[PDB]
């Protein structure tokens, strides 16, 4: 069945904590920037080229 | 990239381990002509020209002519 307000493991002012303070939204932020301390996948292709196998066509 | 020699451009690229340089004598090719090195001359006169080449299939008559004797 759907769940109502009452019947709620979580208070209301720690949902408007939530609500307020954008949780999710900084942790987005910050899974974001873990990927700017990350090294770069770029190759720089006139000199230096991608992967080839003897299939190729 | 088209100025890369034929082997490195299969190493630069990670297809063989071994450079053209360290290859054995025996895995390389056997040419009995001479090797020519050509990149691409696209936007250059060395452009490829394509052609026939063949001739054309039905051959006229090239005419001669007889009196009447
Ligand atoms: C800003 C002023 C602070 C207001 C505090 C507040 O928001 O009250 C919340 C309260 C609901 O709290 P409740 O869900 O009933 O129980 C949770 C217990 N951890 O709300 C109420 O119960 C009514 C209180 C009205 C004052
Ligand atoms: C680095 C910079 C970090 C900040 C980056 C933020 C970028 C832009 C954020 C966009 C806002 C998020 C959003 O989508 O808001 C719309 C949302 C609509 O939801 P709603 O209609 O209200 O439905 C309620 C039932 N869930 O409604 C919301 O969720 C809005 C949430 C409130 C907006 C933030 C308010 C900041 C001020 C805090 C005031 C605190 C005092 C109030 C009492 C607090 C009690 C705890």
């Amino acid at each position: 069945r759907p769940a109502t307000w009452e019947e709620s493991e979580e208070g209301a002012l720690s949902k408007a904590t939530k609500y307020f303070l954008l949780a999710e939204m900084f942790r987005g932020l910050y899974v974001v920037l873990e990927q700017f301390f990350r090294a770069p996948y770029t190759i720089y292709y006139p000199f230096e080229k991608g992967p080839v196998s003897p299939r190729f066509r | 990239m088209s100025q890369v020699e034929p082997g490195w451009h299969f190493w630069l690229g990670y297809g063989v381990d071994t450079a053209p340089c360290n290859t054995p004598k025996e895995k390389l090719p056997i040419r009995a002509y001479p090797y020519k090195f050509q990149p691409n001359y696209t936007g250059t006169p060395g452009a490829f020209v394509t052609y026939n080449t063949l001739k054309p299939k039905i051959s006229a008559w090239e005419p001669v002519t007889k009196q009447r004797s």
